[PDB]
């Protein structure tokens, strides 16, 4: 499930009229047309912030497991925060990173490394360059794991009880006893079988990982979310080579070749075309964030009912029966353990 | 906005050009505020789009959590949810959502059944916790110890496969009678 | 004039930007350099026949962060995804676009992973978000008097539970809180 | 409303040059210069402002007296100091109440303060106005609106400043307007209370964003940062051809007039510095094209004739001539643009 | 006229309105006029 | 519930230049202004 997207805030001036007085001055003859634009994108920003908020920060307080692990036989350390690992992420988080590629993490200020790129720059140094910049979230990934393993601990070591109000510490064993008992089936099933739910449990722990590992694209909403803002942006800076139906694309040439009061008519074609792509830019924007919403609305619900506790809607918290999710966190997203 | 015209007053660049000449800055003017409205009204559906998701799910609460107790945890409001008042806000509505939050805890112990003579005794509805010494069967919500009785739990097993079993004497008022 | 913003108009090619030495593997023929969307990078010295990286002149955006303005005047300058000490060197040449100018005291500067905060001072406590930097930042105004603080996000209170094999907490009181939702 | 707006404006907070009085110090005049003065009665009378203050470039004064104001856009001679001296290629004298309000509250410690600010931007000289007998301290910090007095269309170029003074048996407040963006605040009776600038401070750049005068808590995008490029590199292809002006202007048989031994000129380059340092030159009159405005000019073709005269022929070759020369031998074109050299 | 719907012509400045005594503050060298929004609202009478 | 509606392919080509071989040359003029479209409705078809 998606939770948010590359954060933007496009400029007006250096993206349409590079660094030009005059076409400047032309632009601030068609109002505040773009301090929507920058609202728009602002307001964007906020709401996938707040998306972010909403889906994960669900717990007041940060949880942590106890140093022993042995929750009635039930392995964890596949969902659990390795210590070891300078991120302090789980396997799962870890295979979730390597398997997806940002095309811009924003966090880098690659400014100062695009003269040296030697090579052609890329995407990140072609944006800064034509006007494009990338926020990053307010929400570290490491702290965003940090919740994950917070909300983790609560489920695994309190059941459904912290999701309500304080956390009541609970044997695992207890908790999907009781699990059993919301499904409709009494305990003593798992008391008698608790080894072989603990053996299920952990052979599809270890599965779910090699499914993972070999299937071509199970980050696939994620990859297309990010392939789709990174498309968006190359178009955006695909579009100030279009000519727009006047003598050159290039704002000096255009000057260099006719005098302003000439040359006036090509430079207004021009802001209106990079306007009118803006635009189309911003509004298939809008409609991706409010698509992300949703989708972050839902993962968030999705949380709030499978995590801190048992739905008793079916399919909602995964096919068959529900009994337990386990999040794990997600570059730009977020996945669920049904 | 101008909007790369002469003006934009639609009078006076009418009273000031004449009309095969304004034609053009009329033309100007026309797609401008036009783009402008375009923009506008695409705006508008972005947000009475978004309206209308919040207004379906405020109409899914109110449906829930009103008109009834929804079991679906962290819905109407933080805590076991009880029972919502819903309040008129302009352009709005505003829940009152009287939610069932636990207090001040006690660990005591637990154990996953009680065996009396070689049967594995599991509870009914509750936890087997314990005083100390003492072991007994309480709501999982709300601590109230009872006796360990026959009515109060049911049996099933052997006593040798249910891990962390602990013993305890089960009492029933059929054996006084 | 390398490593640094100049105005370019190579044979033709007007731009603005940073240039430096560059490891291409130009051809004889190729004069011009582009990217994958058809942004100019790299272009031949039509005097040394050497070639040259091309560079965003300075590009950020300038953020300010502010209480309310009945709290105090007092503001913080946040400049998105740029090196900190490539601002402090441009505000030195005083060569930035903004002529507005904050304090550089040594200690309001804060090289953030979404650019550094000038005019507020990183404190190592944790402290509720109030006001959204960027990069797990929230500024906030408190007390020493009085100035704005930059801080790492305080994610909750740190809270250990008392799980075992054989441990339950039963709640042995209840409180009816009413919550709001609009 | 809280309408902002972009115009040359003193900026706020800036450095203003105040001065006595007890010789008249040239301040420049660039953008505009805003003045202020606080007098106990007067001891001001006129200003002067222009280039070399003389009668060569036309100048103004805006003298007044005890009843009206004696404006001119004149050209007079020299005062150094009756004062004026030359009225013959003046125009545009001007009468109207005077610049003064004096009052007092029946004491002379009401020092009355004035506030005049000038800009010629396409002409239209303007002087904005406001009196008021203030504390009278010194340069006061109580916002202020500034009225208009008058607006005349001058259109005369100015670039200095100056002040005449009174006679006799704390002033002079001087500041310099720069390209700002300003915010407005209207009262409910049109009168301007409060005003913020746009470029001074972080906090009133977000104000002039948001057009307010409250900001709640929180980040605001204002605008964004750039650095502007220290040198502009101007690079071309190391070096081109060049046209045999050397060989043209060294050869050892020159032609004389009756045979005009004409060398075409196309695809070389036009570099003309062969042209200025070669020889010491005797004749270098160009009447079609700049000597100096015409490496930046392209041409197609260009001809020149290498002929051998004399002193007086020299001279002699010119359009609309006639001699020996000009119409037996070699007529130049009355419509002829180029240039001649004789050395 | 006044408190009725008219075609104004005033100064050059042409439009359609209904045109009445107002209570506001020109100061002798204003002469159009506007709103918060960018348009002619009140002009006073060069007149009277 | 509605569950999907009728899918659109829209042709920039055809819809904006009627076969018409300049009119296309000066739409090509606008850089990739409507493959953007075919691809969003591309995807609201795969959405359907
Ligand atoms: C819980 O599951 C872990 C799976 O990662 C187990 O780790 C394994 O450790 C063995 C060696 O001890 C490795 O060979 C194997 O690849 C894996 O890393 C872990 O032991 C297990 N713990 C319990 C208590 O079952
Ligand atoms: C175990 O549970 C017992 C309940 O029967 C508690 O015993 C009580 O003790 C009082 C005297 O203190 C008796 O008067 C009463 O009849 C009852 O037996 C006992 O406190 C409890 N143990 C612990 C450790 O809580
Ligand atoms: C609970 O009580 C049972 C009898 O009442 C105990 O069973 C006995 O266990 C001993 C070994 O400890 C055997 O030798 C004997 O034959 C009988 O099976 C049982 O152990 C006891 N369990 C606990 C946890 O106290
Ligand atoms: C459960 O918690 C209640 C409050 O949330 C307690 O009620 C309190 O009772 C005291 C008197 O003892 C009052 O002074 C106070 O205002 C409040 O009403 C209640 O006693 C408590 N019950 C138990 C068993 O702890
Ligand atoms: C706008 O102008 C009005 C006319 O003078 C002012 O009203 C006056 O206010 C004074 C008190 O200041 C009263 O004594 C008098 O009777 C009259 O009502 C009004 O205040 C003014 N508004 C301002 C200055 O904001
Ligand atoms: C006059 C003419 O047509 N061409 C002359 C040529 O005769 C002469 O030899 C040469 C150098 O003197 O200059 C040229
Ligand atoms: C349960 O025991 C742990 C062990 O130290 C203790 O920290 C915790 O406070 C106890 N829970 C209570 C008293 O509710
Ligand atoms: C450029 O021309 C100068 C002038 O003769 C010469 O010294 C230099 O070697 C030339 N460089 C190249 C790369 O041609
Ligand atoms: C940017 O950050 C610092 C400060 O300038 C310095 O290490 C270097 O300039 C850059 N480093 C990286 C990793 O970008
Ligand atoms: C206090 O802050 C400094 C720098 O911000 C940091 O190096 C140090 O570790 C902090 N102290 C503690 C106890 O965290
Ligand atoms: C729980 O039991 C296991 C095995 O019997 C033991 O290794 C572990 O230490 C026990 N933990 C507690 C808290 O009693
Ligand atoms: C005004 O000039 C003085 C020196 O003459 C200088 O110290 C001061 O900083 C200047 N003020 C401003 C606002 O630049
Ligand atoms: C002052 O100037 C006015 C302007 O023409 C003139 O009429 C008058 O005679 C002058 N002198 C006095 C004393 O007013
Ligand atoms: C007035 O100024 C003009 C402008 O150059 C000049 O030609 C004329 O001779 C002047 N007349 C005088 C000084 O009498
Ligand atoms: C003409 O050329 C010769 C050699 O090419 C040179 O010595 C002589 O100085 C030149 N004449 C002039 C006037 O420069
Ligand atoms: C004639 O014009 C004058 C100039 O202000 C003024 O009296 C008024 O506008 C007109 N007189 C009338 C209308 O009686």
């Amino acid at each position: 499930l998606p939770v948010s997207m590359t954060k933007t805030s496009v400029d007006c001036t250096m993206y349409i009229c590079g660094d030009s007085t005059e076409c400047s001055n032309l632009l601030l003859q068609y109002g505040s047309f773009c301090t929507q634009l920058k609202r728009a994108l602002t307001g964007i920003a906020v709401e996938q912030d707040k998306n972010t908020q909403e889906v994960f920060a669900q717990v007041k307080q940060i949880y942590k497991t106890p140093p022993i692990k042995y929750f009635g036989g039930f392995n964890f350390s596949q969902i659990l925060p390795d210590p070891s690992k300078p991120s302090k992420r789980s396997p799962i988080e870890d295979l979730l990173f390597n398997k997806v590629t940002l095309a811009d993490a924003g966090f880098i200020k690659q400014y100062g490394d695009c003269l040296g790129d030697i090579a052609a720059r890329d995407l990140i140094c072609a944006q800064k360059f034509n006007g494009l910049t990338v926020l990053p979230p307010l929400l570290t990934d490491e702290m965003i794991a940090q919740y994950t393993s917070a909300l983790l601990a609560g489920t695994i070591t309190s059941g459904w009880t912290f999701g309500a109000g304080p956390a009541l510490q609970i044997p695992f064993p207890m908790q999907m006893a009781y699990r059993f008992n919301g499904i409709g089936v009494t305990q003593n099933v798992l008391y008698e079988n608790q080894k072989l739910i603990a053996n299920q449990f952990n052979s599809a722990i270890g599965k779910i990982q090699d499914s993972l590992f070999s299937t071509p694209s199970a980050l696939g909403k994620l990859q297309d979310v990010v392939n789709h803002n990174a498309q968006a942006l190359n178009t955006l800076v695909k579009q100030l080579s279009s000519k727009f139906g006047a003598i050159s694309s290039v704002l000096n040439d255009i000057l260099s070749r006719l005098d302003p009061p000439e040359a006036e008519v090509q430079i207004d074609r021009l802001i209106t075309g990079r306007l009118q792509s803006l635009q189309t830019y911003v509004t298939q924007q809008l409609i991706r964030a409010a698509e992300i919403r949703a989708s972050a609305n839902l993962a968030a619900t999705k949380m709030s009912e499978c995590v801190l506790g048992q739905s008793k809607r079916v399919d909602f918290c995964g096919k068959g029966y529900h009994l337990m999710s386990f999040p794990q966190s997600a570059p730009h997203g977020v996945v669920f353990l049904h | 906005s101008k909007f790369g015209a002469i003006s934009s007053v639609l009078n006076d660049i009418l009273s000031r050009l004449d009309p095969p000449e304004a034609e053009v800055q009329i033309d100007r003017l026309i797609t401008g505020r036009l783009q402008s409205l375009q923009t506008y009204v695409t705006q508008q559906l972005i947000r009475a789009a978004e309206i209308r998701a919040s207004a379906n799910l405020a109409a899914t609460k109110m449906s829930e959590c009103v008109l009834g107790q929804s079991k679906r945890v962290d819905f109407c409001g933080k805590g076991y949810h009880l029972m919502s008042f819903p309040q008129s806000a302009p352009h709005g509505v505003v829940f009152l959502h009287v939610t069932y939050v636990p207090a001040q805890e006690k660990n005591f112990t637990t154990a996953p059944a009680i065996c009396h003579d070689g049967k594995a005794h599991f509870p009914r509805e509750g936890v087997f916790v314990s005083n100390g010494t003492h072991w007994f069967v309480t709501q999982r919500n709300f601590y109230e110890p009872q006796i360990i009785t026959t009515d109060n739990t049911f049996v099933s097993g052997n006593c040798d496969v249910v891990i962390g079993i602990v013993n305890n004497t089960v009492y029933d008022p059929l054996q006084l009678e | 004039v390398k490593n640094k913003c100049v105005n370019f108009n190579f044979n033709g090619l007007t731009g603005t930007g940073v240039l430096t030495k560059s490891n291409k593997k130009f051809l004889p023929f190729q004069q011009f350099g582009r990217d994958i969307v058809d942004t100019t990078d790299a272009v031949r010295d039509p005097q040394t026949l050497e070639i040259l990286d091309i560079t965003p002149c300075s590009f950020g955006g300038v953020s300010v962060i502010t209480p309310g303005t009945n709290t105090s005047n007092q503001v913080a300058v946040l400049y998105q995804g740029v090196n900190c000490t490539e601002v402090s060197v441009a505000i030195h040449a005083d060569q930035l676009t903004p002529t507005w100018r904050v304090y550089s005291t040594g200690s309001n500067v804060f090289q953030t992973r979404a650019g550094c905060l000038i005019g507020a001072e990183y404190v190592n406590n944790s402290y509720e978000c109030d006001i959204p930097i960027g990069a797990g930042i929230c500024a906030s105004y408190q007390t020493q008097s009085q100035s704005i603080i930059a801080y790492t996000m305080s994610l909750g209170a740190e809270n250990s539970v008392a799980y075992s094999n054989n441990s339950i907490a039963i709640p042995t009181n209840f409180t009816i809180s009413v919550t709001t939702e609009i | 409303v809280l309408h902002l707006t972009q115009d040359l404006f003193l900026p706020f907070f800036s450095n203003v040059t105040w001065f006595h009085a007890i010789d008249n110090p040239v301040l420049p005049f660039n953008d505009g210069v805003y003045f202020a003065s606080t007098e106990k009665s007067n001891i001001i009378r006129g200003w002067i402002f222009g280039t070399t203050l003389d009668s060569k470039t036309q100048s103004l004064l805006i003298v007044n007296n005890a009843t009206n104001v004696f404006i001119k856009v004149c050209e007079f001679q020299f005062c150094n100091d009756g004062v004026y001296s030359s009225a013959n290629n003046c125009t545009f004298e001007y009468v109207s109440q005077p610049f003064l309000m004096d009052l007092e509250g029946k004491q002379g410690n009401f020092k009355n303060l004035r506030e005049f600010v000038f800009k010629n931007i396409d002409g239209y000289f303007k002087i904005y106005s406001k009196h008021t007998p203030i504390i009278g301290r010194d340069f006061p910090q109580g916002f202020s609106a500034l009225e208009p007095l008058v607006d005349l269309p001058i259109g005369i170029n100015i670039t200095r400043f100056q002040t005449l003074l009174a006679l006799n048996r704390a002033d002079y407040y001087v500041g310099y307007l720069q390209p700002r963006t300003f915010l407005l605040k209207y009262n409910e009776n049109g009168t301007i209370t409060d005003a913020v600038d746009c470029a001074l401070d972080p906090l009133s750049e977000t104000k002039c964003t948001l057009k307010s005068f409250t900001v709640e808590k929180g980040i605001y995008q204002t605008s964004n940062f750039r650095v502007q490029p220290t040198e502009s590199i101007v690079r071309f292809p190391n070096v081109t051809n060049l046209c045999p002006f050397h060989e043209v202007f060294n050869a050892t048989r020159f032609a004389s007039v009756y045979a005009w031994n004409r060398t075409r000129i196309s695809n070389c380059v036009a570099d003309y510095s062969v042209l200025y340092n070669f020889a010491p030159f005797f004749a270098f009159k160009c009447y079609g094209v700049s000597p100096t405005k015409l490496n930046d000019l392209c041409f197609t073709n260009v001809y020149a004739d290498s002929f051998v005269i004399k002193g007086n022929e020299v001279s002699q070759i010119a359009p609309g001539q006639t001699g020996n020369i000009a119409d037996y031998n070699y007529k130049l074109p009355d419509d002829f643009t180029g240039c001649v050299i004789a050395w």
